[PDB]
């Protein structure tokens, strides 16, 4: 099967918390992917073989055009080798930070996307738990495409109590240290719609303690330029009660999103 | 960088992947995968 001298090289496309990844052609097909680059010795001396092992569980069984596909893997003596999707237009956050904030018919569309994903993942019993700009990549015609699964967990019966993901973005009940369920992947869409639109998260302070504060009481203080249909959506998501936030299917169906979004599925394979 | 890899040998190959996609699900997803019991002990 796979050994490293079937693609040829391009150059490095990024980092990750494990290793590099590089613009690849597989010589047979002349196909264009990503190579993620693992380094057996050093995942050993960190200790993280069970947690990639997860990862790599979740990401390769996941068929979406909004995720980012995971084609097969291979190793050798030194190396892990992850067969990837290759995202033309790159890091979402890159794209974010250069724009500043991204108009509505931009952020309707990721939505949208988002939410489909999501959503299939949710029919899985997988939970993302930290979706965020710099998680998410763009295809050819600009399509999101969620490429970190690092805190991601298959969850099929119970409720849990990790706290992870990322700060601007931790839903309440992580913070006070209760159960938390699939229902905080709907908490994070709802954070990351007004990141998109505003270009700053919603409870942003230069304290940990005031931005959990702020978090736990909904603290949301809409800017003034959005629309009463954006803060509609970030508002319905937004809840502090799990229970109350506004459904995946909920979001693909909003007023908001159905007339600003321009979303496009990607070309499949046809017979 | 050869020179698939930039300028407009990529975009063109890019796009050309976009609309005529291949069957991945067949020329990848159909060849052996090593366990992943196996990813960190001998080839
Ligand atoms: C507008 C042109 N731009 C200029 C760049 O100079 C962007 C060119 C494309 O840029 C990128 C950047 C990162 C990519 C990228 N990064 C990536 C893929 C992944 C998935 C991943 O590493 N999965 C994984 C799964 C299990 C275990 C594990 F350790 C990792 N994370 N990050 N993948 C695909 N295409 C990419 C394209």
């Amino acid at each position: 099967k796979f050994t490293i001298d079937d693609f040829d090289i391009g150059r490095p496309l990024g980092k990750g918390k494990f290793g590099n990844v590089y613009l690849a052609r597989e010589k047979q097909n002349k196909f264009i992917m990503a190579l993620k680059v693992l380094f057996k010795s050093q995942l050993e001396k960190e200790g993280v073989e069970h947690q990639l092992r997860r990862e790599i569980e979740i990401q390769s069984h996941l068929r979406h055009p909004n995720i980012l596909r995971m084609y097969n893997y291979f190793h050798d003596r030194k190396r892990i080798y992850l067969m990837l999707e290759f995202a033309p237009r790159g890091e979402l956050y890159k794209e974010l930070q250069k724009h500043g904030r991204f108009d509505e018919q931009r952020s309707a569309t990721f939505m949208e996307e988002l939410a489909d994903a999501l959503h299939y993942c949710h029919e899985r019993k997988v939970i993302h738990r930290d979706i965020k700009p710099e998680n998410l990549l763009m295809g050819y015609k600009g399509e999101l495409k969620i490429a970190d699964f690092g805190w991601s967990v298959h969850a099929p019966s119970l409720r849990r109590r990790t706290m992870c993901g990322t700060l601007d973005y931790l839903p309440p009940e992580m913070i006070e240290g209760k159960t938390h369920d699939e229902k905080v992947d709907l908490w994070c869409a709802g954070v990351l719609c007004y990141e998109f639109l505003v270009g700053m998260p919603p409870f942003d302070s230069p304290s940990h303690t005031e931005t959990h504060r702020r978090i736990v009481n909904v603290d949301l203080k809409f800017p003034p330029f959005l629309s009463d249909g954006s803060k509609d959506l970030i508002s319905k998501l937004l809840r502090y009660h799990p229970p109350q936030r506004l459904p995946l299917k909920g979001v693909m169906e909003h007023p908001w999103v159905k007339a600003n979004s321009r979303r496009v599925l990607p070309p499949v394979y046809q017979s | 960088i050869p020179a698939w890899a930039s300028g407009n040998l990529l975009t063109q190959a890019i796009r050309q992947q976009y609309y005529k996609p291949i069957d991945v699900d067949r020329m990848y997803g159909t060849i052996d995968s090593p366990k992943l019991e196996e990813l960190f002990n001998k080839s």
